[PDB]
This record gives structure tokens, sequence and C-alpha cells, in this order.
């Protein structure tokens, strides 16, 4: 019934709490300033990428090439990060754990690049990007200046996250929408659809009452966000395609082989 | 194949 559907809703967020560290919570009160916390390193060209190395610098992490290059590299070390978030969330959604071993890899190879575009939304606004957990703060402009084509490679990504962040999705929310994309019964290659279907389908009931309770107000909350899951695969596509541009026209970088793993066979 | 997703998922 309902009480079983708001039990998975709080079950979903309470994990989702536990396996994201910066939240979409924590993103909008550093991206407002309504944090006590201290502002952002805001970089908006080259000179204040340089100076702001030491203050973005994950996990102590150092260079062993051009902006360009060394922005993307960054971009892959907290991708990988996300998947391995992504893969955590996952086995505590009710049932994935179950699965055949096999459709939970099929599952998370087509998923993560959906959720990580969903994710990264909460860290987006307009005018640029929270980076290194809310540490940075990238301007648009600043990515777009990048020489092509890596200059037109996050435009897409703030376009939809315009969009996106309209429907004013808070964690709650984005805790059951995050499960219902992973427990996709049609991504290609898939052995057994139908308990991944099963699931699914609890998913999205828990994702439209959560959406009733906590947007009243916000009438077909549900059928708009579903039209978006749909639209996630384009943005997916889309970067897929530039991927492969840039491993063929840059052989200055490479991917972290946890992404060639995912990439690989991909559209 | 998937090494490091079936070691993610089995960890
Ligand atoms: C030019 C600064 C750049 O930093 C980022 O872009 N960062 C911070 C970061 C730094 C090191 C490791 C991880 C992160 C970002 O977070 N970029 C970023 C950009 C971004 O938009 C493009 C979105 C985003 O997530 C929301 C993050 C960076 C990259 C590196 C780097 C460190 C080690 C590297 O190692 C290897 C691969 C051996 C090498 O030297 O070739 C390669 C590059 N050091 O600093
Ligand atoms: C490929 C472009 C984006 C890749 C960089 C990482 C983006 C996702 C990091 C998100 C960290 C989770 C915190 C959150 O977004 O709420």
């Amino acid at each position: 019934e309902s009480a079983d559907l708001r039990a998975l809703a709080k079950h979903l967020y309470d994990s989702y709490i536990k396996s994201f560290p910066l939240t979409k919570a924590k993103a909008r009160a550093i991206l407002t300033g309504k944090t006590t916390d201290k502002s952002p390193f805001v970089i908006y060209d080259m000179n204040s990428l340089m100076m702001g190395e030491d203050k973005i610098k994950f996990k102590h992490i150092t260079p062993l090439k051009e902006v360009a290059i060394r922005i993307f590299q960054g971009c892959q070390f907290r991708s990988v990060e996300a998947v391995q978030e992504i893969t955590e969330y996952a086995k505590s959604i009710p049932g994935f754990v179950n699965l055949d071993l096999n459709d939970q890899v099929t599952l998370l190879k087509y998923g993560v690049h959906e959720i990580i575009y969903t994710m990264l939304a909460s860290l987006m606004n307009k005018d640029g990007v929270l980076i290194s957990e809310g540490q940075g703060f990238m301007t648009r402009e600043f990515l777009k200046s990048l020489r092509k084509p890596f200059g037109d490679f996050m435009e897409p990504k703030f376009e939809f996250a315009v969009k996106f962040n309209a429907l004013e999705l808070d964690d709650s929310d984005l805790a059951i929408f995050i499960a219902v994309i992973i427990l996709s019964g049609d991504r290609p290659g898939l052995l057994n659809v139908k308990p991944i279907e099963d699931i699914q389908d609890n998913l999205l009931q828990a994702l439209e009452l959560q959406l009733k309770l906590n947007h009243p107000e916000s009438s077909q909350l549900f059928a708009k966000l579903l039209q978006k899951m749909t639209d996630l695969r384009q943005i997916v596509t889309e970067h897929v395609q530039l991927l492969q541009v840039i491993k063929k026209t840059e052989t200055d970088m490479s991917l972290h082989p946890l992404l060639q793993e995912i990439y690989k066979d991909l559209y | 194949r998937h090494k490091i997703l079936h070691r993610l998922l089995q960890e």
C-alpha cells in the first residue's frame, strides 16, 4: 500500500545520503551563499584555474599538458568516484543485488551517465558549476572558451541542467528518480527483463507518491520528470559521440579503465 | 569482461 511505498522512499533517501557526500541541499546552500561556510574559489580563466589548483586539488592528486586536457582529466577522476558512489547506491535498491550479476553490470553501464548528468544539475546554475565537492566554482563562459571540441563539451550539460533544475526537486525526490533510471528494463543486452521491471514498477509508484506528497501544489511533476528521463538518453548518446571523436583526435589523453569498461560497446 | 564493475558490485 501507500505505507510500503513511503518506507521504500525513506530507505532510498537514507541510502542516498550515505552514498553521495555532496547533496543537492549542500550544493544549493553553497550556490546561494546561504551557507556559513567559506565561498568557493571562482575559476573564470586560465590564470584563475592555476591559482585555484591548491584549493581544488582532490585527494592530493598531482599531474605527472594544456588546460583543456587537465580539466578533462580532473573530470575523469570525479566521474570514477561518481561511478563508485552510484554502484554503492544501486546495491541498496531492494532487489537489485538479487538480479543476475550480468544484468547488474548492464544496468550500471547504461545508467551511470544518465545519473551523473542528473546529479551534475544539482551542482549547476546558468552561470557555472560547482567542482571539487563545492570548493570551486567554474564559470560556464570559461568552459565555453576552451578550444574545440572541448569548448562545446559541457554546454549541452548546462542546457539540460537549467530546465531540470526548474522542477525544483530535492534530495528525497532525486533518490527515487535515480533508482528508477538504474532499473530500466529496456537496456540493450539484458538477460532477464521481468524482475527488473517488477522492481521499477514499485520504484515508479514510490516516486509518484513522493512527488504528490512533497510537492502537493506542483501538478503533473511526475509526468514532467518522466519526459526528462527520455531526454537524458540524448545528452548521453551525444556525449558518447563526442568522447568517440576526442578519443581519435587527441592522442595526448586517454580514459581511465573504469570509464573504458562503461563506454565500450555503448551506443 | 567489466572486471572493475564486477569487482565494485561483488565488493
Ligand atoms: C587543471 C586542474 C584539474 O582539476 C580539475 O579539473 N578538477 C579538480 C580535480 C583535480 C585533480 C583530481 C580530481 C579533480 C575538477 O574537479 N574538475 C571538474 C570539472 C568539471 O567540469 C568539466 C566537472 C567536475 O565535476 C563536477 C569536476 C587537474 C587535473 C589534475 C591532474 C592530476 C593528475 C593527473 O595524473 C596523470 C593522469 C598521471 C597525468 O599527469 O597525466 C592528471 C591531471 N590536476 O589538476
Ligand atoms: C562528465 C561530466 C560530469 C562528470 C563529473 C562528475 C559529475 C558528478 C559528480 C557529482 C557528485 C555527486 C554530488 C551531487 O551532484 O549531488
